């Protein structure tokens, strides 16, 4: 179970990680709300990250 | 003419017009639902990215 | 376990019907 | 005459009963519309009592 936990809080991070590479594309892209969304998954994935 | 209460024309108007807007509507919503996720805005990214 | 097995399995069809309320809403 | 004058008025009436009739038949359709979307709602709000 802890090595599930990590696994999934490692995946939280590599997902955030991910967010990031994207939300600073979408910033190259032009596309504002996309990137605002990007942020807003990040707290989401942050938060599910702590309760792990 | 006035549309007596089985008036063959009238009645199968009514009767495919249930069938039609129903099914019609629901694909578009449905649709619309399954094309509502995030990660597939992000996928629109991704083949900008990707022909890039 | 089986307590929480039942209730995860009930939630996901509920969540389905929910979905098709609020497309018939949409249209 | 007098019983034509008399019968007129009636037909009158029924004209006019008619013509609301029309109305609010469409009234009608309209209301099932709005009908059903409040059940739809309410059906999502038992699904939250369900959670």
């Amino acid at each position: 179970a802890q090595k599930r936990s990590e696994k999934q809080y490692n995946d939280a991070q590599n997902e955030i990680n991910k967010w990031q590479r994207n939300a600073q594309l979408a910033l190259q892209k032009g596309d504002e709300n996309l990137a605002r969304q990007a942020l807003e998954r990040k707290k989401t994935y942050t938060d599910t990250s702590a309760a792990l | 003419v006035r549309g007596m209460n089985t008036s063959s024309a009238m009645s199968a108007f009514e009767r495919m017009e249930e069938k039609v807007l129903m099914q019609e509507s629901r694909a578009q919503a449905l649709g619309e639902l399954a094309g509502a996720d995030l990660e597939t805005q992000f996928a629109q990214l991704e083949g900008g990215s990707d022909v890039d | 376990e089986k307590m929480l097995e039942q209730a995860i399995l009930e939630m996901q069809e509920d969540l389905v019907q929910l979905r098709q309320g609020v497309a018939q809403a949409i249209a | 005459k007098a019983s034509l004058d008399t019968q007129s008025t009636q037909v009158e009436t029924l004209k006019r009963n008619l013509i609301q009739l029309e109305s609010k038949i469409s009234e009608a359709k309209t209301k099932k519309e709005m009908l059903k979307a409040r059940i739809t709602t309410a059906k999502a709000q038992e699904q939250l009592q369900g959670m």
